[PDB]
């Protein structure tokens, strides 16, 4: 039972603690079933098993991986509704299996029999057999079937439905294997010295073994030696492992635990806190040095305003962006004063330009403070002042506005009613939802087309058709009948795209200004977009339409046929005006990225926006410096189409921006690059287009390429495609051996979270696509700062002290065996009573380090955060070390000298050492003497390194201490002990038990109580500073604005 | 409210109450000045116990060879240990006398001749009214994986487990009569087959012609040598005493079998059984064999009769004799009382060395931000 019990209670401790891991993630639906049972009757989820009976009503929800045999609608037809998991609509049929389309009852499922030889997991979302006709998924919806006689055919995690969600391991779980491989080497030295000294000290035949021991195990000397190996193999089984995976387990578990009930995290809007979908990899973040962030949804708001617009060439911008804020105050002109007095005029304008718009009729959807395209000559313009057309220009383009989309309109009652204008896109949205903001109220589809309320009267506006917007087409057009009985086409997009659908050569003096109006919004830091209209005829939409349709009905090659038939109108457009869009930078990014960068991991923004652009809200959120002198990789066009030119010019350009400090491309400067983490010199950056990406990530300049982003403090990748950006993540986490986050949304970067270390998803305005593939489900940015520089570097430093702590603490123990093995001729006897054996490494010594390991923490929840640069001791890897586990194990080694010498010495060298004359020093006696203080000195040890005392620690330190006394005076006390039948009384009674158990841990502590004391005093660490100074007061100011 | 926020308590948000264990050198003094203090001062008492007892032990296995057979002659001191204090009395306890002798026996109705030793001692102070008599067996290891388990102490118990049950038990090598009659062994195994059975008598004061009384013996009973909680495992047998037989070197005591005038032992009232069958933990062991617990062992030369039965130099080893007087530590142990004082006197040290240093040796000012790597 010695090692069958604990190899029983291992499997079972291990499913009990993934039911409660499942059980605090998650905080049993219905199938109806049967082999055996005579009945479908119901069951739950948590009863489930392979090839079982199975009945399924309408619209249920599935259990796991089916198969079919019949059903009551004829031809075995089955609905499925997939949107939760497939993100096609459709409800797709399946087919109950052909020969076996009788099968109808409640109890005549049993007789016919067959053999399901089915296939193992087939991912591919439209593979299996033993195709799809039979496929029935878990999370869809079964419909339009009376019943379904279910037949499955795999269950549990065997389903694609949960094995579609890549399991990562920290880098430390991966790299233990060498300190579990030298645990076993010296525990089969161990046993090998045992063989080779017992089959010695048996072949003597003089000595008291030849006389009253009669021969051996086996009759020997060189067999004797062999079967003391494999009995000193199971004594000391102590140093298996075995254990430290089911603590690791469980104290990584625990520490995800605590960061998704975190409370600083969790982001009201949303409703969600940190749900960390990968709790193995809790100390990774301990240790990351690069962040390859996104630019939209992640580090901007992703709810854009309508900020400028130019019509007729009068441009109504009145506002001002944060990017151009830094560029001026940034020198001595715009500095400070008028930093602030800019926007106060701003302000005065809004309040300006909300009288303009309160002078006009009734639209009870306006509100303050919910404009963005404030602009008082917008409204004095439309009023009618300053212009008979142009007045009817902003008409136009305000109606315009309010016509040339496909979003639908949510109203609000009691208070004031707001309208909410959703859609596919937050681009698109902020045009109509600035047309609602001065007027021309937008209502639903209205059975003819959309209905708006021109400067607040009605009017209702016949919608013919909309072709909408693809990424490949970077515009979108609705036609759409004029009130006046008259069509009209509208076309709003970007510029590249209507600038050649154009009638060339036209309102040229108009176009040169709203081009020009264009590059200054482009260039102060926005997303610009445009509108054209076009004067359109019936016959001549319908000469269009005709072709549209009969292209459109066609159902191959439909996605190129539209194209050109649908182009057969769109090459006579003619401008509107020109408008601009903006992105507010979130709310505590510009901190977040200082707080980072100041931590000593780097920053990449693999941004899939403009360059420009790029660079000054680069500037805004902190990410740059005046003293970064930012070096630039660009190569540029006209290099024909041969590849000499274009790669001859990346490695020059590569070479000078290496000759600008040591050397290139030189793999005895990676080979030592490979190496080094050294807190990047902050003093450089990088700016890259996302075309010279392209070809520095040709397979000749990676290496030279790596250098130069391993030597800048932050590195800008500006339009970048959904390649690069898991290509760059690619390059630099398996050129370097480096660690790696990716935080994003949206499925745009799926391939950025997955290709790299750490994968966090902002749950982004986009969709939950970024979420559903991540680790760390995060709110929004600024909560990186809290997980990464607290939860991170606390639970890197706790998975360190506790891998150390577990393998000391088996050391001083199975050492302490074999110490006494000496004195025994190698003839493995147990000292210890077995059952002490078996309970070791469960009750007296487990809770205490689980505990240090997920409940201890260096400085603070706050102190941790105001002085960031503790984190760089873990990106060095510093806490968990190969010269910290030999120092371990060598202090495991003498602690167990002395637990177990002091404790012979005491009474093994006494006539009676029981002060009342009768005999300890019994075998198993002295197995109590030794056993108690060691189990004292392991605990205590273990609280000479955790660093905060707090109550559960005590707490569990003290019941696993009296535990071991309570259980020996319990199980002594009956004869089934018979040779340990008493020794509570007659052990606990006596003086040297209690001098002993007072001075061996004091002597197994004092070699590690003094360095720690003289370390902490004459070579400190910084926590240890941070301590210091968290101790006389000085971060108790930080900790005072936290709790205010 | 369909709220989805994480409980605010003390321990989700990690708040619990704690004690951060700061080092300072103002808590580092104050615990090498508690932990030199306590062990100093247990270490002083413990040294203080040690050096209270007094007690001889003699060493006799070389007796059959160097003792002459005819009279008395003095046995070399490498032999003779004492720990008292009377300081060269007249009795000095390092001249031992001691001869040996061969005499017939009356073991039960057969008289086997054995071989005695007869010791001449001397003790110089009146030890105190609690006076054990150990026996010390070195060389001799109880400690083997299969000696340790051999016995069926269902057995021992009382119970007429018999043939098969007891055939195939631990008890491998003794469960039969070496002989053709099919037999059980009653105390059967290979721990109570190898019982030390020399023979010691208690002490008889030896006629100085001072004290009127020629040799008043100074009896020491073997009851109560064993804890009264070890008869709960033992008792009188069950076996109708024509299938049981002693173990194989059990014969000498028993050459006639199990007999109705010769019959087994009665191992709940035998205290010299119930020492050996808690086994020792090392090689070299004491066990108990007499006690006296209402008189003091006046001074004067004792002497005891061993007969040697158990030889002992047939694998190298040794065995003596030591009568000790108890201390509440146990008997005499140098060694806690050093060990105590030598960790009491290193945290001494190393309190020097720390308040010392840490207060007129460079302080180094708490916290101060000149360590901190990055203002470097
Ligand atoms: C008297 C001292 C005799 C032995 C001197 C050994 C010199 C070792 C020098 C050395 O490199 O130590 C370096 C480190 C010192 O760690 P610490 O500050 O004490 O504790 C930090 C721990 N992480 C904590 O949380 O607290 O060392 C460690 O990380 C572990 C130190 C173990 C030292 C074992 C000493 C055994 C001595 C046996 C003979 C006496
Ligand atoms: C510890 O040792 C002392 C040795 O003195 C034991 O006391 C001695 O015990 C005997 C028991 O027989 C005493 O009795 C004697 O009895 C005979 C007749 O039976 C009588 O003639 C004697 O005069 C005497 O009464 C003897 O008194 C006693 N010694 C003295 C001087 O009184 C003591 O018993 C030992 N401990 C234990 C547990 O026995
Ligand atoms: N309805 C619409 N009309 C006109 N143009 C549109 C449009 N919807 C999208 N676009 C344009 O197409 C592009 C779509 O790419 P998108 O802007 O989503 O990339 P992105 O900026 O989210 C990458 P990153 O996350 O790194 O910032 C946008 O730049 C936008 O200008
Ligand atoms: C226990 O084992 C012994 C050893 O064989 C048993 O057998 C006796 O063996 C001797 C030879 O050494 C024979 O002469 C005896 O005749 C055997 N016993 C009998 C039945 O006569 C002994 O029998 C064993 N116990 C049982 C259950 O048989
Ligand atoms: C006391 O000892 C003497 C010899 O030493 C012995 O004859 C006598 O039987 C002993 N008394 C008892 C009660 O055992
Ligand atoms: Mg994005």
């Amino acid at each position: 039972g010695l090692n069958s019990v604990p190899l029983i209670v291992i499997i079972t401790v291990t499913a009990i603690k993934d039911a409660i891991e499942d059980y605090r993630r998650t905080i049993n639906a219905p199938v109806h079933r049967l082999s055996g049972k005579a009945r479908f009757h119901k069951d739950a989820w948590k009863n489930l098993v392979v090839g079982d009976f199975v009945r399924i009503y309408n619209d249920d929800e599935l259990p796991a991986d089916i198969i079919i045999l019949a059903t009551s609608d004829p031809d075995g037809a089955c609905y499925v509704e997939t949107k939760n998991l497939d993100g096609e609509t459709n409800l797709k049929v399946r087919q109950a299996l052909r020969c076996g389309r009788t099968l109808k009852h409640a109890r005549d499922c049993e007789r016919a029999q067959f053999v399901i030889e089915s296939e193992p997991p087939q991912p591919n979302l439209y593979k299996y057999n033993g195709g799809i006709d039979n496929l029935l998924l878990r999370g869809c919806h079964l419909r339009n079937t009376e019943w379904a006689l279910g037949v499955v055919v795999f269950t549990g995690h065997d389903t694609k439905i949960m094995m579609n969600a890549p399991s990562k391991r920290a880098r430390i779980a991966r790299e233990l294997n060498f300190n579990v491989i030298c645990n076993f080497g010296i525990l089969l030295i161990m046993c090998l010295i045992a063989a080779i000294a017992n089959g010695i000290a048996w072949g003597k035949t003089d000595a008291s073994l030849a006389w009253f021991e009669y021969g051996s195990i086996g009759g020997t000397p060189a067999l004797t030696g062999f079967i003391t190996f494999w009995a000193a193999v199971i004594v000391f089984q102590n140093l298996v492992p075995i254990s430290l995976y089911i603590s690791l387990e469980i104290v990584r578990t625990l520490q995800a635990f605590f960061i998704y009930s975190d409370v600083g995290m969790y982001y009201e809007k949303i409703d969600q806190p940190c749900i960390p979908k990968s709790w193995n990899i809790s100390d990774d973040v301990g240790q990351i040095e690069y962040i390859f962030s996104d630019k939209t949804g992640t580090l901007t708001q992703n709810v854009m305003e309508f900020k400028k617009a130019t019509i007729n060439g009068q441009p109504y911008g009145e506002a001002y962006t944060e990017a151009q804020a830094g560029m001026d105050r940034r020198r001595g002109i715009n500095v400070e004063e008028e930093a602030k007095v800019i926007r106060e005029e701003i302000a005065a304008a809004k309040v300006r330009a909300i009288r303009g718009l309160r002078e006009l009729h009734d639209n009870p959807y306006l509100h303050d403070e919910d404009m963005t395209f404030i602009a008082p000559d917008f409204v004095e313009d439309l009023a009618g002042k300053n212009g008979p057309e142009q007045q009817q220009a902003t008409e136009h383009f305000m109606l315009a506005l309010a016509l040339c989309h496909t979003v639908v309109a949510e109203k609000q009652p009691g208070d004031p009613p707001k309208m909410i204008f959703k859609a596919q896109s937050p681009d698109e949205a902020a045009l109509v939802a600035t047309a609602r903001d001065m007027g021309f109220t937008v209502l639903g589809m209205s059975d003819g087309g959309i209905n708006v309320n021109v400067m607040g009267k009605d009017m209702h506006f016949p919608v013919l058709s909309i072709i909408e917007f693809n990424s490949s087409r970077k515009r979108m057009s609705t036609i759409v009948r004029m009130p006046d009985g008259r069509i009209l086409l509208f076309c709003k997009g970007a510029d590249s795209v209507i600038y050649s659908r154009l009638k060339k050569g036209e309102q040229a003096d108009m176009r040169r200004e709203t081009a020009q109006h264009l590059e200054m919004f482009a260039v102060e830091g926005l997303r610009t977009l445009c509108i054209a209209e076009r004067e359109l005829s019936e016959e001549e939409y319908r000469e269009w339409r005709r072709e549209h349709d009969l292209a459109a009905t066609a159902l191959e090659n439909r996605e190129e046929k539209l194209e050109e038939v649908a182009d057969k109108i769109e090459r006579d457009l003619t401008l509107l005006g020109g408008t601009a869009i903006e992105d507010r930078l979130q709310d505590g990014v510009p901190d977040t990225i200082a707080l980072l960068a100041d931590a000593g991991i780097k920053l990449w923004v693999l941004t899939g926006d403009k360059v420009e652009t790029a660079i000054n809200i680069g500037f805004s959120c902190n990410l740059l410096n005046n003293d970064m002198d930012l070096l630039r990789l660009q190569v540029n066009e006209s290099d024909a189409s041969t590849e000499d030119d274009y790669l001859q010019l990346a490695e020059e350009q590569l070479k000078t921006n290496l000759e600008r400090f040591n050397m290139t491309g030189d793999d005895e400067e990676l080979k030592r690059a490979r190496k080094d983490h050294n807190a990047p010199s902050p003093t450089y950056a990088l700016v890259i287009d996302g075309f010279t990406l392209r070809w520095v990530l040709s397979d000749s300049l990676k290496q030279k390429f790596l250098l130069l982003c391993k030597q800048c403090k932050s590195v800008l990748c500006c339009r970048v495609s959904p390649a690069q950006k898991a290509a760059v993540v690619s390059m630099v986490k398996n050129g370097l051996d480096v660690m790696t986050l990716s935080i994003g949304d949206g499925a745009n970067d799926v391939a950025m979270i997955q290709e790299a270390d750490v994968g966090v998803g902002i749950a982004g305005e986009e969709g939950r696509q970024a979420v559903m593939s991540s680790d760390f489900a995060i709110g929004q940015f600024r909560f990186l700062q809290r997980l990464v520089l607290v939860h991170g570097r606390w639970s890197y430093r706790r998975l360190a002290e506790t891998i150390s702590n577990f393998f000391y603490k088996n050391m001083i123990w199975t050492w302490s065996i074999f110490w006494y093995q000496c004195y025994c001729n190698f003839d493995i006897a147990y000292i210890f009573e077995y059952t002490y054996i078996l309970m070791f490494n469960l009750f007296f010594t487990s809770v205490p380090v689980i505990l240090m390991g997920v409940l201890d923490q260096d400085v603070s929840d706050t102190v941790s955060l105001a002085v960031p640069q503790l984190y760089r001791r873990g990106i060095e890897r510093k806490e968990w070390t190969q010269t910290k586990f030999w120092l371990y194990m060598i202090d495991g080694v003498y602690q167990s000298v002395m637990s177990f010498f002091i404790p012979f010495i005491f009474v093994v060298l006494t006539p009676t050492a029981a002060g009342n004359g009768l005999d300890v020093s019994e075998r198993t006696r002295l197995g109590a003497y030794i056993a108690h203080p060691a189990v004292i000195t392991i605990n205590g040890y273990i609280l000479i390194n955790t660093y905060r005392w707090d109550w559960l620690m005590l707490l569990s330190i003290v019941l696993s201490d009296v535990f071991i006394f309570f259980w020996t005076g319990v199980y002594t006390a009956t004869t089934y002990s018979a040779g340990f039948y008493q020794a509570a009384p007659q052990v606990y009674q006596e003086l040297t038990f209690w001098m002993c158990l007072i001075v061996t841990p004091a002597l197994c502590l004092l070699p590690r109580l003094v360095v720690k004391c003289i370390q902490k005093q004459r070579f400190p660490y910084d926590v240890d500073i941070i301590r210091e100074q968290a101790n006389r007061g000085d971060f108790a100011a930080a900790d005072a604005a936290a709790v205010a | 409210a369909p709220k989805n926020r994480p409980p605010n308590t003390a321990f989700r948000q990690q708040r619990m109450r704690a004690w951060q264990c700061v080092l300072t050198p103002k808590l580092i003094v104050t615990v090498f000045s508690i932990l030199a203090a306590i062990y100093l001062g247990f270490g002083a008492w413990l040294t203080y116990l040690a050096h209270t007892v007094r007690d001889l032990k003699i060493d006799y296995t070389d007796c059959l060879t160097s003792a002459p057979k005819d009279d008395f002659e003095t046995i070399p001191q490498n032999h003779i240990t004492a720990h008292f204090s009377a300081k060269d009395s007249t009795f000095d306890p390092y001249k031992a006398q001691w001869k040996t002798t061969e005499r017939e026996v009356q073991v039960a109705n057969y008289t086997d001749n054995r071989q005695f030793c007869i010791v001449r001692f001397n003790i110089p102070e009146d030890l105190q009214p609690t006076i054990s008599f150990f026996y010390y067996l070195e060389n001799f290891y109880q400690n083997h994986r299969r000696y340790v388990n051999s016995f069926n102490a269902k057995q021992l118990l009382g119970d007429a487990v018999d043939g098969k049950t007891i055939n195939d038990s631990t008890c491998d090598p003794i469960t039969h009569d070496p002989k053709g009659t099919g037999k059980i062994v009653y105390p059967c195994g290979l721990v109570a087959n190898s019982i030390f059975n020399d023979t010691f008598s208690s002490p008889l004061a030896l006629a100085v012609r001072n004290s009127s009384d020629s040799s008043r013996p100074y009896n020491m009973t073997t009851k109560g040598i064993a804890w009264p909680g070890l008869k709960d495992l033992y008792g009188k047998t069950s076996y109708s005493l024509d299938q049981i037989v002693p173990p194989p070197n059990w014969e000498r005591r028993y050459k006639y079998g199990y007999q109705e005038n010769n019959p087994p032992p009665d191992l709940k009232t035998d205290e010299l059984f119930q020492n050996w069958m808690m086994l020792a933990a090392a090689p070299n062991f004491y066990k108990l064999y007499q006690k006296n617990d209402t008189h003091p062992m006046l001074a004067g030369q004792y002497e005891i009769e061993i007969e040697s039965n158990f030889d002992v130099t047939v694998y190298k080893g040794r065995k003596a004799f030591v009568i000790t007087t108890l201390s509440t530590m146990g008997s005499r142990n140098i060694w806690p009382g050093i060990i105590f004082l030598i960790v009491g006197g290193i945290c001494l040290v190393l309190d020097i060395y720390f308040i010392l240093s840490f207060f007129i040796w460079r302080p180094r000012k708490l916290g101060d931000p000149s360590y901190l790597s990055w203002n470097q």
